[PDB]
């Protein structure tokens, strides 16, 4: 029923920029608290950012505030996550989820930060 | 009532949390009404 498909991950240098997309379907995406979560190497799922697609209120975890920017396209049913000035600690599999813990997430996209 | 607390509490209530016994009110008070700081503490259950 509910489907979440992430994309846009890749390999970047420290300080590089990426933009992840997530197409959502099977529920009311245009008025929903949508989340971005990540799973660092050898770590558990942790939340990154959240936004209410109805109002637009966006909130970020402390380690990414000021560097990441979440947005949405309700006409496209797409969730975005603009990542700037990427660090090594940002290396993780990134999921879009319907909850903070990432229980209902997608397959995820890989973001690996290594100096070239 | 502080309007900055009412706004943060209402934002987090719409997220699905409750304020049973005033736990979410006390959390936002210790976190300077920061929802991101409150969400980080909730994650570290």
């Amino acid at each position: 029923e509910v489907q979440l498909v992430e994309s846009g991950g890749g390999l970047v240098q420290p300080g590089g920029s990426l933009r992840l997309s997530c197409v959502a379907s099977g529920f009311t995406f245009s008025n929903y608290w949508m989340y971005w979560v990540r799973q660092a190497p050898g770590k558990g799922l942790e939340w990154v950012s959240t936004i209410n697609t109805g109002s637009g209120a966006a909130y970020y975890t402390s380690s990414v505030k000021g560097r990441f920017t979440i947005s949405r396209d309700n006409a496209k049913n797409t969730l975005y996550l603009q990542m700037n000035s990427l660090k090594s600690e940002d290396t993780a599999v990134y999921y879009c989820a319907t909850d903070l813990r990432g229980a209902q997430r997608g397959q995820g996209t890989q973001v690996t930060v290594s100096s070239h | 009532a502080d309007p900055r607390l009412i706004e943060s509490l209402s934002q987090m209530l719409s997220m699905g949390f409750s304020d049973e016994g005033g736990w979410l009110t006390r959390l936002l008070q210790t976190k300077n009404y920061d929802i991101g700081a409150a969400l980080d503490t909730i994650q570290y259950s």
